[PDB]
């Protein structure tokens, strides 16, 4: 899948 | 003004649908082509996209009973209802545009959906409809392109309906002679030319396509090239108006500053 | 996945939801055209005035 | 020879792309519109 | 009701413009769609009042020139 | 059931009914009920069918009156 | 600093020339034609439009004193 | 879901179908990845052009002249298609 | 997938498919923020708006025309 | 085939600045590698004195036909639409009005159209219904 | 430069000329069955001049060929979307991969 | 907007937003020059729209719809013609009528949702 990783907390 | 506002509202429905259903086809083909010459035989593989284009085109073509019919037929007939020199000239321009509307709608539908496949075989085994989020607005606009004009017609086109924001001078009221004085031949003339002309165009593609190999005839090639290059207007604008506009700045820069 | 050489493309296996929705919208349009034409073919084509019932 | 790609172009006019299949269903739900209209005409009576 | 129809899409523009980094791709799209829909329902409510009941609305924020 | 043009509305009754200027003519009497019916029925095509047909026929008679006038005008122009 | 721009000699030669076009300018017939157009001809054209209509356009609250629409219609046959 | 990517197995399959369906290939001529156009398949210069124009149409690309002249074996064609970001 | 260079390019709109780890937490705050003063728009609009066709009676306007005559 | 845009000098003299034939960079082969692929430029290529008129950022130069041919075709088109207009006007082929144009009571609604008194009737009046 | 028939530099010039001939046919003719007829007619015209020794004949033919190709050129050729000139060309180009150089400004 | 100046604020920012939407894929050289083309032709229409508003202030002293529309019958025909000729030129640029229609097909460089919006119930209808 794309499984776009999540970036750091903002 | 009342006819213009009503046709303005109706056009926003079935023209947004046509753009939406065009983007549906472009996404569905895995090569993401936008050239109808690389399309063909799409009707089965994406039947829902075809239906939206079909209904939207018929609405655009002012097919009787549809929303484009209640807003566009009256505008074209109002040109003849003016009974002035300019009104008569523009009636034929509008009539041809009405006929050309059917022609380029059928040509767009044939090349994309009804033609023999021009794309690779791999494209057609992967040609699938898009998700429901894409589909949902198209269905909502599809219904608006069927009924909407009939419901809203009396608000904007009804005789005597108060719309004082759109002021019409009493000397300029022509809605009545438009509605009562035109011949019955002109009431269906846009419908005959569009439907009759569209069928003739469709037959030539399917059965007698050798007439559309216009590269043979040099006069046809020049006439085809003139319109494909958009009356050569973009060339004239860039090569003459924009080039000389920038050259004036250069001459001022060189010979003055 | 595997590619099959020479095999022709048959009629597609379009999901039933796509086909039925397409035929409902198309049938809705054709019904409306026929329904409107029946009651307005004289009014539309100038063969009868709207008040001449 | 004559049309060297003739065997390659064959699929473009066979299967789903015959003249019958391409134009079959070109009017979406046309007879369903007549059928529902027919029911309306008979039910009105 | 009139301020809802006009300025709600402008709030959707700001949120996806400056807070897009903080709410992510998925929620930014739908919150903007939420702001436009509020303008849709507000417009339809005003359409009945204006066209069918001959009611005009006017909100004068402040002087410009 | 409109056979001939109705009696003309007075100037004051046109101002009271806020009739559009372009429609302050021989048929303004039949327009007052129709615009009253149109507003109540949300201008829907099925609501005020009879009142709409009556007013449309009135403009048809006003039109045919203007057809007769132009024939009359041409006769004076032809014979002068 | 750390020379973050990759200096291009042809860019520098081209840019240096565009700044120094005045050195090579010659007041020949071509230059004289453009000087006359930009500094004499065009200012004269605007010069005569400005003083021709100096105080000749009282357009504040200008009224209509003539009818717009014709009263009678005359057929063309 | 879109087309499930494009691996060299699919690229080779869609290339063999071109050569199998191109009768100008000399009789016999086993179609192998290391097979050349001129020698193994007996294709001259103009026939090589026709094969590579069907190649660019199959994967929906446009092949430059500087790179079509260097495509002389099936494997070199397969490697070229896989080396194109927009081959579909 | 690709390389988005997200180490130092952090625009207000996100920069190439940016969804922070705590996106659910922030989304509720923004939805609360959006809803809170969306009602504020409604409360202001109902107070400030008016009907310009009902501010002056037709009898008041007849006197204006005659007096200005 | 391919021709340079207008206002491009055939010669120039700017001291020791290199003299080169003007090359419209918009026409360069886009399948070649460049140090600046978007601009189709290699590093340290000499620039024409008016290179800003002969690169990507300059207005696009359409060259399918010559400008005169495009201008001749452009005039030919609108000339037909003017001959068609002129044939009908001089011959008077447009239809006559089927009815006398609309007229209104109250001296053509003169009072309702901002007329003050009898001196300004025809100034503001619409077409007058002479038949009461 | 002069033309030497049967040379390597002649097998690339004719091959490219044949590509532009077929592509122009493809742009003009949008039906596959009709394109094959025109594609074969173009090829047979190449076969007729295939065995020519005299360069003074080839340069007359080569100059004439470009006259036909330029005259028959489609004003709106078919271009793949991600190729130069396509509808998706240069769309969402991935950014350059290079470490940022810090500066004190 | 209750007056023409407020209309002009929306008129300009439609062109601003159309510029950013057409050139949304700004690494594409074609989309970048198409966004500029749409902005500059519309800004040509804006320059005529400003002149019409300046002439409206000169003749009527106001830009409010309620004031200007009450005076329509009593104003000089030439003054009325000048203002609306300026409005006509501005209308051609946004509605892509002949003469200022070249940007319309360049606007296809934007994403299809932009086309579905700009060309249906938006900028192309502002001139109308
Ligand atoms: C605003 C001010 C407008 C002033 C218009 C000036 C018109 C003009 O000067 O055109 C001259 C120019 C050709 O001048 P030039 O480049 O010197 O030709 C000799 C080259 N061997 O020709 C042009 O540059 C075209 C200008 C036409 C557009 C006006
Ligand atoms: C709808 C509310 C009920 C309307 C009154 C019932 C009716 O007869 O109208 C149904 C209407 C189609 O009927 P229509 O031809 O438009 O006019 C009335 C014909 N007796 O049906 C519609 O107008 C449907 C319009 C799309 C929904
Ligand atoms: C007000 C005074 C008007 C003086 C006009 C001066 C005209 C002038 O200087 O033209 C420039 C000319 C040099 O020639 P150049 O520009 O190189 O181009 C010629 C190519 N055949 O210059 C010359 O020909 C040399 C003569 C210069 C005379 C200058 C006189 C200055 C005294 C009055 C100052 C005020
Ligand atoms: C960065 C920000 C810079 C901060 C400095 C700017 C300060 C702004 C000026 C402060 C004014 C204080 C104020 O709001 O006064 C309240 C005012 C009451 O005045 P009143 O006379 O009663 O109203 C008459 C209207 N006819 O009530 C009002 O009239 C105000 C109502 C105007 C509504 C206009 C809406 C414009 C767009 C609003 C977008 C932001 C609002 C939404 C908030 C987030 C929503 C999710
Ligand atoms: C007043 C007369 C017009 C004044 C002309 C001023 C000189 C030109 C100033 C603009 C300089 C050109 C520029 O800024 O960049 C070039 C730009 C790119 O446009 P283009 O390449 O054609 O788009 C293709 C996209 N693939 O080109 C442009 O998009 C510029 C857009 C045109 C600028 C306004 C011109 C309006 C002309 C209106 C009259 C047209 C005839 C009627
Ligand atoms: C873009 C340019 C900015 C806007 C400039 C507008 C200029 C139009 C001026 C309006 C006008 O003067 O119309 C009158 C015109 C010629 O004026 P004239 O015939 O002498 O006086 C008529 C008195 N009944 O006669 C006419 O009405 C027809 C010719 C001008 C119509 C516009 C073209
Ligand atoms: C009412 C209008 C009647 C004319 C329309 C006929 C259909 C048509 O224009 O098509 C017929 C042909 C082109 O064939 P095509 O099907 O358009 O494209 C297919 C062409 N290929 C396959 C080569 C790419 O047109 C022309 O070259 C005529 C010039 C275009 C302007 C039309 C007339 C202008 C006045
Ligand atoms: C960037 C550079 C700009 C330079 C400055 C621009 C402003 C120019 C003003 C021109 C005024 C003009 O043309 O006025 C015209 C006048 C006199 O006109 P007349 O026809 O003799 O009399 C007018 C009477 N009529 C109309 C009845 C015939 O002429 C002059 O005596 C101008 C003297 C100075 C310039 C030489
Ligand atoms: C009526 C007034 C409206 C005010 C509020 C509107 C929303 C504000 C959006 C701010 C965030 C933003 O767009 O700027 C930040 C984004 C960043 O790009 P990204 O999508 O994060 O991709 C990141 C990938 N890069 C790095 C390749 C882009 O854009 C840009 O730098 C793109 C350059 C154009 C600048 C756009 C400025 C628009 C200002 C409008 C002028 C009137
Ligand atoms: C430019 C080429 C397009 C065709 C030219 C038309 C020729 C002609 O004769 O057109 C003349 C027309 C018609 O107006 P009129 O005849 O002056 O008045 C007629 C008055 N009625 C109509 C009340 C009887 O006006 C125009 O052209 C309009 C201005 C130019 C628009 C472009």
């Amino acid at each position: 899948d794309h499984h776009t990783p999540l970036g750091p907390a903002e | 003004y009342n006819l213009a506002l009503f046709h303005l509202i109706c056009h926003s429905f079935f023209k947004a649908l046509l753009f939406m259903s065009a983007g549906s086809v472009i996404h569905s083909i895995i090569s993401e082509y936008q050239d109808i010459r690389m399309y063909g035989g799409f009707r089965q593989f994406i039947p829902l996209a075809y239906t939206c284009i079909f209904i939207a085109s018929l609405s655009l073509m002012a097919i009787p009973g549809l929303t484009g019919f209640y807003s566009k037929d009256i505008i074209i007939e109002s040109m003849y209802g003016e009974y002035t020199f300019s009104g008569f000239i523009i009636y034929w321009f509008a009539l041809i545009s009405a006929t050309c509307t059917s022609l380029y709608s059928i040509r767009l539908i044939y090349y994309t959906f009804l033609n023999n496949p021009n794309s690779p075989k791999y494209i057609y085994i992967n040609l699938k409809e898009n998700d429901i989020v894409l589909i949902t607005p198209m269905i909502i606009l599809t219904i608006l392109s069927i009924f909407g004009g009939y419901l809203l017609r009396d608000i904007y086109l009804g005789m005597g309906s108060p719309f004082n924001e759109l002021f019409i001078h009493p000397n300029n009221l022509s809605l009545i002679e438009t509605e009562f004085s035109l011949p019955s031949i002109l009431k269906v003339l846009p419908l005959i030319t569009g439907l009759g002309g569209g069928l003739i165009l469709l037959l030539i593609y399917e059965f007698n396509y050798s007439l559309f190999l216009v590269y043979n005839n040099k006069n046809l090639s020049k006439l085809y090239s003139f319109f494909n290059q958009k009356i050569m207007f973009d060339q004239l604008l860039n090569n003459l108006i924009l080039r000389s506009g920038l050259n004036i700045g250069w001459l001022l820069n060189v010979h003055i500053d | 996945f595997k590619y099959v050489r020479g095999a022709i493309v048959p009629k597609p296996k379009v999901h039933p939801g796509y086909v039925i929705t397409s035929k409902f919208l198309g049938g809705l349009m054709w019904f409306w055209i026929f329904y409107r034409a029946k009651q307005d073919y004289p009014v539309w084509f100038g063969l009868k005035h709207p008040w001449e019932h | 020879a004559g049309n060297p790609w003739k065997r390659r172009d064959a699929w473009r006019s066979q299967g789903a792309f015959t003249r019958a299949n391409r134009f079959r269903g070109a009017l979406p739900g046309f007879f369903w519109g007549l059928g529902a209209f027919g029911v309306y005409c008979v039910y009105e009576k | 009701m009139i301020l809802l129809c006009i300025f709600t899409p402008f709030l959707g523009s700001l949120i996806s413009g400056f807070f897009g980094r903080y709410i992510g791709v998925n929620s930014s799209k739908w919150i903007v769609c939420l702001s436009i829909f509020v303008s849709v329902v507000s417009t339809y409510i005003l359409f009945i009042d204006v066209i069918f009941n001959e009611i005009e609305y006017t909100y004068n924020i402040m002087n410009w020139l | 059931g409109v056979s001939e043009l109705p009696e003309l509305l007075s100037h004051e009754e046109m101002k009271q009914n806020k009739i559009p200027l372009a429609y302050r003519d021989r048929c303004a009497r039949l327009l007052v009920p129709l615009n009253k019916c149109r507003k109540e029925g949300w201008y829907m095509p099925w609501n005020c069918v009879q009142e709409r047909h009556d007013y449309e026929q009135c403009q048809y008679l006003d039109f045919k009156r203007r057809v007769k006038e132009l024939e009359e005008i041409k006769k004076q122009r032809d014979a002068a | 600093g750390p020379h973050l721009l990759r200096e291009d000699a042809s860019f520098q030669r081209y840019g240096q020339l565009r700044d120094n076009l005045a050195t090579y300018w010659k007041f020949n017939r071509k230059a004289a034609r453009n000087v006359f157009i930009f500094l004499v001809a065009v200012p004269a054209g605007l010069g005569y439009l400005a003083y021709n209509y100096e105080g000749k356009t009282p357009f504040v609250g200008k009224r209509r004193t003539e009818p717009i629409f014709e009263q009678d219609y005359v057929p063309r046959k | 879901s879109s087309t499930p990517s494009l691996t060299k197995e699919i690229i080779y399959d869609r290339i063999v179908e071109i050569l199998e369906s191109y009768d100008n290939v000399k009789q016999g001529s086993t179609i192998s990845p290391a097979a050349s156009f001129s020698k193994d398949l007996g294709l001259d210069s103009l026939d090589t052009v026709e094969v590579l124009l069907e190649l660019e149409n199959e994967f929906s690309i446009l092949i430059p002249d500087n790179e079509a002249d260097e495509i002389k074996t099936v494997q070199q064609a397969v490697d070229y298609i896989a080396a194109q970001e927009d081959s579909i | 997938h690709h390389i988005h260079t997200p180490s130092y390019i952090k625009p207000p709109t996100g920069g190439w498919n940016f969804t922070p780890a705590n996106w659910k937490q922030n989304t509720v705050l923004v939805l609360v923020g959006f809803t809170a003063c969306c009602v504020g728009l409604y409360k202001l609009g109902e107070a400030g708006s008016y009907n310009p066709k009902l501010k002056y009676k037709e009898e008041e306007l007849s006197r204006w025309n005659q007096s200005a005559k | 085939k391919s021709f340079l845009p207008h206002f491009i000098p055939k010669n120039y003299s700017y001291g020791d600045y290199p003299r080169l034939k003007p090359e419209n960079l918009q026409k360069r082969d886009p399948y070649l590698k460049y140090d600046d692929q978007a601009n189709k430029r290699n590093f340290n290529e000499p620039l024409h004195p008016q290179q800003d008129d002969l690169d990507m950022w300059a207005p696009d130069h359409f060259d399918f036909v010559q400008d005169s041919i495009a201008l001749k075709w452009f005039g030919t088109f609108f000339g037909v639409l003017a001959v068609f207009s002129s044939v009908i006007y001089i011959g008077g082929l447009y239809p006559e009005k089927p009815a006398n144009p609309r007229n209104y009571p109250f001296s053509g609604l003169a009072k309702d159209l901002g007329a003050s008194s009898e001196e300004d009737t025809l100034l503001y009046a619409a077409k007058i219904d002479k038949s009461i | 430069k002069a033309v030497v028939p049967f040379s390597e530099a002649n097998k690339k010039y004719v091959s490219s000329l044949y590509r532009k001939s077929l592509r122009t046919a493809h742009d003009w003719i949008n039906k596959t069955e009709f394109y094959r007829v025109k594609a074969s007619e173009i090829r047979s015209r190449f076969d007729a001049n295939k065995h020519i020794n005299d360069p003074n004949e080839l340069k007359v033919i080569f100059k004439e060929t470009e006259a036909l190709l330029e005259d028959y050129a489609h004003p709106d050729p078919i271009i793949p979307p991600c190729r130069p000139g396509g509808s998706k060309f240069e769309r969402n180009i991935p950014p350059r991969v290079e470490a940022r150089i810090p500066i004190d400004v | 907007g209750d007056n023409y100046l407020i209309l002009f604020v929306g008129w300009e920012f439609i062109g601003v937003a159309s510029y950013l939407l057409i050139s949304f894929w700004f690494t594409r050289f074609n989309a970048v020059k198409s966004g500029l083309s749409a902005l500059l032709i519309n800004r040509f229409g804006d320059a005529l729209l400003v002149l019409g508003l300046s002439y409206l202030v000169l003749v009527t002293g106001s830009v409010n719809y309620n004031t200007v529309f009450a005076l329509g019958s009593y104003l000089d025909v030439n003054m009325i013609t000048v203002i609306l000729i300026c409005f006509l030129v501005a209308s051609m640029a946004k509605s892509a009528q002949l003469g200022l229609h070249s940007w319309l097909l360049l606007a296809m460089e934007g994403p299809t949702p932009v086309s579905s919006l700009l060309h249906a119930a938006c900028l192309v209808i502002a001139g109308v």
